[PDB]
């Protein structure tokens, strides 16, 4: 069945996301994006989070796709699937009435002699940056806001998101839209 | 801090550190992880009345500045802040000992 | 370990077993026994005259099983001729020996290794009495055959195996297990004056 | 003063208590009996403290040891054998110390072996002296480690046989050549080397001569092509 | 086999008492552990005086170097040394049986069960190691022949004919044999 | 008499604890005569260097070693970069401790910290953790010391067996 | 002045049986022996190695007799040296138990053969005790 | 995989190993076998690796006669950046949210003074060996790669633009 | 991927050699003699090494074929790898500039006793024996000294084994 969504270019991210879940959505955009560069791909995130190095890998594939990237969240999308919702094409962005959106910071860790750990402290610190620099940019929200709001653990119904400039349009007209 | 005033102790090279209070996984509905919510807020508004009575500042202060994230303490930044006294008595360095004799 | 790799071992030994090469790897056991089984009767199905080769390359297994494909070969209407490549011990060389009189080869740098059986007898008095009189019956067929086989007295393959025989390839040319060495001409080399 | 006194802890004090190590330490026997560690060298350290400040009368040292351990389980360090040799060595001038080896002596404890007073040192006919390989089974750093490895090895090998020269009047480049397998002397091939002073042969012996095994017949007949008969002793 | 009986004055330990007065049991397969205490003890008790130690064993095995070292040591003791086989006395402990008091002191309890087999040892590593491994066990199953032909009176050839497998002995077949010399019986 | 005497052979060992022991060492009112055998790593070292001046022996074959403390954090993005902190501050209380029983710039200190920094007797003199190397003479020297502070006690305790008995 | 010796014992290696049937014929002044419960093999000869007159046995208690156990592991020839030893410590253990019961030593043999339970009084008959508390 | 792999795609993906260098040389001799003209692209992620797999894989991509383009995706970590770095000149792209890391080999020891010795060599070995390629192929000198191996080195894609690591960015 | 090279006749011994994997070579090589009695097979190198028994069944069987035998080195070749890298036709053994080569004497099981033991040590002995005479004969050496460098773990780079005699060419001459 995969198969036959595949063909009408949709992608499914579904469960965690991980180095090898990444390489292999790459490459289905890059296939997508080969065979037919006018018509629009839809990417369904339904993920719990994943890694920064893979979540950035797909981001990467899906800001180089001529053919413009819509994304549809359903259920969950924590805190690496939000930013990768966040990052469909303006306008083209759609969850589920009741779809649960988190944005949140990585965990992390270093061992050993603290040279080590200084170096992964940097490294903890890039990735806050770096994430909350284009979530800034497509929520249309000051980087100060998204800087405070990346740090608190919470989840936000579909229409919190509407108006904090995530996604923007939910699928159900907000009929269906319960807190 | 609870200890007497004047007679707080510690090695130079101690290291202190506030903390909020921390409850263990238990599991079950909204209405027990509600509870526990309440557990842990009396746990810090008594830790909060010790340290006020202590380092002597505002009760909501004293939440604020130690109970709500995990700060660490030099022994310097503990005496500027009315967590410890003094060293112990009688403390002194080696080449210190050296150089007076 | 790999599944895939498996996949490409299957893969040569069905097309190995296409020209009537049969294999012996591993420990003998109950399974690979009565592949190995299979695998013989069929090969008497297609053709009452051609030869099958068994290559023989295992470091041991249990007695019965090896006794069933050792039946086996000597059952069907073709001769079995086994080949011993990197060691054929202690079951793996019962069988080599077991092979078509006059067609046991085996590699000029193997290995064949012939000694007692092992086992283990657990359970009350009685019942170790029953185990332990298996085993020493076991000891007496194998030894029995080997006798038969490489042509020497039941006393010498009783007192030789009693330990860990071990055997380069010539010296099992010797003793009476194998029946030829399967090399090519090598240039000979020219040393001075 | 302080015999009368030694005396009287065995009359109120030393002669009740229970344990074998209690009664050993009674009768100034320390008996190093264990793969020599952390633990191991810290007790006999107190224990040499304490018999020093008991009297300048002698000690018994008996040495049962495998090395810091056997080269199938885990090392520990060479630092515990150094420890004790440099305790041995303070104590010496203020009071003598056999040092017998029942058993075995491998490698470190072979120090601690040679480390007794000059000419009451002894170890059993029955025994082995092991200068074994050296050293360090411990295998858990990684390539980080290389720049300070080396300098710890030899840093460690190198003192060993510094020790050694001081123990058997020898010269380290014999000891250094020596150590590259481990080499392990008979008690007389020890007092040869130095290691020990005495041999102490049993009051009665026991094991004779096999060499009646020896088969001694006749050189085989050129023309007798011998079968494969593989035997055994 | 805890409870402390009473001594002289006092409540002491079970083996404590015995070894106040000279027996040293011996019950577990010597390990380098048991080995040593006993080693230990037997050098204490020799410090003491020199009597005799009689030597009571329910030994199922053990390992090869210890039990030399305790052999090693129980020769090397000034006082006399008789071995008593309570239970049984197998491998090593069979060989310990034949450790002390050659002159008529060792016996055994009339249902023990006595067993000897040439040591065992495992050891691996390159082809060289492999070597001075089995060259020096080797030479400990030629030492420890020559004891056990030494200590019951076999031809030595005979020893390392028998004990190449396992060897099982009532105490008739031992008193037969050489490795014990008297049947402890009622009196 | 009441100096301490503290025997250190020791290969390892959290270096706060090292830290901790150092200033114990320090708070003793008498002298503190610390002697270091074989060998002894950051949390030994430390306790080595806090011994009284003129009385920080080691032995000839005792290697000592300055390097900064190992540890490993689990946590946000605020909690590393407090326990990094927690860390860095740990190893300028090292450099500190060097330098306060060294007199090396804390710069060259920090340095040795920075790459695990081994040091054998004679050059553990040289940076100033020891004052003497404990040749046989000097360890001679050094139980002759335990026995006349060991002998005050063990008069009193002659008399005491002298009553009893 | 006798050994009295309470049994309550639900198993155990019939050698260590053996031994202490030898300990307990070993000191001269004569020994009770009392089970309670249970007296399985370990204990059953244990049992049988009191004071022939002086051996009791309480009602509720069960007497288990049974031949020896063993795991073997090695060549044929030591499978076979190991199952002749097993064999011989059979035999002494129905020659001990025909001692005290005063029975055909090979029915004795054939009683061991599987596991075997007897009532106070069956122990009472059999002629491992002698009374009943 | 398959996938890909008609598609002349290499994936170098994960922590290298010897059955990771083993498909890796597998797939890039068959693919020379196709066709010694047309390109190879070949996809790094890869935190790390050992030595030798590195090693050989690296050779492999030397001798064949199709340039292996080294495109990073993810991150590239002091073994599939070396890799990453000897992809064919003017053929070694990052994507732009890409990290390189460098750091000096890894790995362990036992046995006598001499063994561990031996070992203590080669890892010098690996390293002089690796510092070599490394500014073969940057064109900074033995100093600079040698005081950046030493210590963890993160690193940016555009930095490794300038660094000589990466020859582009895929922004297009 | 290792299939469709199996069609061109090369054959990869990567990894540790064991009973599974040597068994799968050896019938791979049985295989490709069936094939063609006279085209080349080439073999991949790649191990730690292994068994010193499957080892030498593999070397058996490369001496078995018919056809020529070619061997490369790819990275690791240590203790039995090095000892199948030299075991191709002569002139025909071929390194990776940066492959590694490391010579080493032979390792034993274990099971039982001193008699055992004794077994398990001739066996080895032979062993050693026979590696020694084979290495020394294929690379035109003295015995003595492969003896020295057998027992001593010391690796080699491909120009510093050529040099020795185990492989033919460098592919690059570096």
């Amino acid at each position: 069945p995969f198969g036959l969504l595949l063909r009408q270019r949709i992608v499914f991210l579904g469960g965690e996301v991980e180095d090898f879940g990444a390489d292999a959505i790459i490459s289905q955009l890059l296939l997508l994006d080969s065979q037919d560069p006018t018509k629009d791909i839809k990417i369904f995130i339904n993920s719990p989070g994943g890694s920064v190095t893979a979540g950035m890998g797909i981001y990467d594939a899906m800001m180089l796709c001529r053919a413009d990237v819509n994304t549809y969240c359903f259920g969950l999308a924590a805190s690496m699937g939000a930013f990768l919702l966040g990052a469909g094409k303006r306008g083209k962005r759609n969850s589920m009435p009741n779809s649960r959106i988190m944005i949140h910071q990585p965990l992390g860790g270093a061992s050993g002699q603290a040279v080590d750990i200084e170096i992964q402290a940097k490294e903890i610190m890039y990735h806050k940056a770096n994430l909350n620099r284009i979530m800034a940019d497509y929520c249309q929200q000051p980087l100060s806001k998204i800087e405070e709001d990346t740090d608190r653990d919470r989840y936000m119904s579909p229409l919190e998101a509407k108006e904090y400039g995530l996604i923007d349009h939910i699928i159900g007209g907000e009929e269906a839209v319960f807190n | 801090s609870a200890g007497q005033k004047g007679h707080r102790y510690s090695f130079p090279h101690a290291k202190i550190s506030t903390a909020p209070p921390v409850m263990n996984r238990v599991f079950g509905q909204a209405v027990d992880a509600q509870l526990q919510a309440n557990e842990l807020d009396y746990a810090t508004k008594y830790y909060a009345a010790i340290l006020a009575r202590s380092t002597g500042k505002d009760l909501e202060t004293c939440q604020k500045q130690y109970l709500s994230r995990k700060r660490y303490f030099s022994v310097k930044e503990a005496y500027e802040e009315g967590l410890v006294d003094k060293l112990v008595p009688g403390f002194m360095l080696n080449r210190f000992r050296k150089m007076q004799k | 370990p790999n599944p895939l790799v498996i996949e490409r071992f299957q893969g040569v030994v069905s097309q190995l077993f296409q020209q009537r090469i049969v294999r012996l790897g591993g420990a003998v056991d109950d399974d690979m026994a009565n592949l190995l089984v299979a695998q013989l009767l069929y090969l008497d199905s297609v053709d009452n005259k051609r030869d099958i080769t068994m290559y023989v390359n295992s470091p041991g297994g249990s007695v019965t099983a090896g006794m069933a494909v050792f039946d086996t070969m000597r059952h069907i209407r073709p001769d079995v001729s086994t080949c011993c490549i990197g060691l054929a011990a202690s079951m793996g060389a019962f069988i080599l020996a077991s092979g078509q009189a006059g067609k046991r080869y085996s590699l000029p740098n193997s290995r064949i290794m012939i000694h007692q059986p092992l086992g283990g007898a657990q359970g009350q008095a009685t019942d170790i009495e029953i185990q332990a009189n298996e085993i020493l019956h076991h000891k007496l067929t194998l030894n029995g055959y080997l006798a038969q086989f490489t042509g020497q007295s039941m006393e010498t393959i009783t007192k030789d195996t009693d330990r860990d025989f071990f055997m380069s390839p010539q010296e099992a040319i010797e003793y009476g297990l194998v029946d030829a060495i399967i090399s090519k001409p090598q240039m000979l080399q020219s040393r001075e004056v | 003063r302080k015999l009368s006194h030694l005396r009287k802890k065995l009359w109120k004090e030393a002669g009740p208590p229970p344990d074998l190590a209690t009664r050993l330490f009674s009768e100034r026997i320390m008996y190093l009996g264990m793969p020599i560690d952390s633990s191991v060298a810290e007790l006999l350290t107190a224990q040499l403290f304490v018999l020093v400040q008991e009297a300048p009368d002698p000690i018994f040292f008996y040495i049962n040891s495998t090395g810091i351990a056997k080269s199938t389980t885990k090392f520990g360090n060479e630092h515990e054998a150094i420890a004790v040799y440099s305790m041995m060595k303070g104590v010496q001038k203020y009071c003598p110390i056999y040092t017998l080896c029942v058993g075995n002596a491998f490698g470190e404890a072979a120090l601690l072996l040679s480390a007794g007073s000059p000419g009451k040192r002894a170890a059993l006919r029955s025994s082995t002296i092991m200068l074994r390989q050296p050293l360090q089974r411990l295998g858990g750093m990684q390539a980080s480690d290389i720049d300070i490895y080396r300098k710890i090895t030899r840093e460690k090998t190198a003192t060993m046989a510094k020790y050694l020269a001081a123990c058997t009047k020898k010269t380290e480049e014999q000891i250094m050549t020596d150590f590259t397998r481990p080499r392990y002397f008979n008690p007389y091939e020890a007092v040869s080397y130095g290691l020990i002073d005495t041999v102490l042969e049993p009051k009665e012996e026991r094991a004779v001569f096999k060499d009646w095994e020896k088969m001694g017949s006749e050189i085989a007949d050129l023309g007798l092509w011998d079968d494969e008969e593989q035997p055994l002793p | 086999c805890r409870p402390p009986g009473q001594r002289q004055s006092e409540w002491v330990d079970l083996w404590e008492a015995y070894t106040y007065q000279k027996v040293v049991f011996i019950k577990e397969a010597i390990t380098e552990d048991v080995a040593n205490n006993m080693i230990a003890l037997t050098l204490y008790l020799d410090s003491l005086d020199q009597k005799r130690i009689y030597y009571w064993l329910n030994v199922p095995g053990g390992d090869v170097v210890p039990t030399l070292a305790l052999y090693d040591t129980m020769q090397y003791v000034r006082s006399k040394t008789a071995t008593v086989c309570y239970g049984l006395c197998l491998g090593m402990g069979g060989f310990l049986l034949t450790a002390g008091g050659e002159k008529g002191y060792r016996f055994a309890m009339p249902h023990s069960i006595l067993m000897m087999h040439h040591p065992s040892g495992a050891s691996r590593g390159q082809a060289s190691e492999m070597h001075i491994e089995s060259r020096e066990l080797v030479r400990m199953r030629d030492y420890l022949s020559l004891l056990t032909s030494n200590a019951t009176g076999q031809p030595y050839d005979r020893v390392i004919r028998e004990l190449s497998r396992n060897k099982w002995m009532d105490p008739k077949q031992a008193i037969e044999y050489g490795m014990i010399d008297k049947v402890l019986t009622t009196p | 008499s009441k100096k301490v005497f503290m025997i250190i052979n020791s290969f390892g060992g959290s270096v706060g604890n090292g830290i901790t022991v150092h200033d114990a060492l320090q708070f003793i009112k008498a002298g503190s005569l610390t002697l270091a055998l074989g060998v002894a790593a950051s949390a030994a070292s430390l306790a080595l260097a806090g011994g009284t001046i003129g009385e920080r022996y080691v032995t000839e074959g005792c290697h000592t070693m300055i390097h900064q403390p190992e540890g490993g954090l689990n946590g946000q993005a605020s909690d590393i970069w407090i326990d990094s902190q927690e860390i860095m501050k740990i190893r300028l209380d090292v450099a500190e401790i060097y330098s306060l029983s060294t007199y090396r710039p804390r710069h060259k200190i920090l340095r040795d910290l920075d790459r695990d920094f081994y040091l054998t007797a004679m050059e553990t003199i040289y940076y100033g953790l020891a004052d003497e190397i404990a040749t046989n003479e000097v360890m001679h020297s050094i139980v002759e010391m335990t026995n006349q502070v060991w002998s005050y006690h063990d008069s009193k305790q002659e008399r005491l067996l002298e009553s009893r008995a």
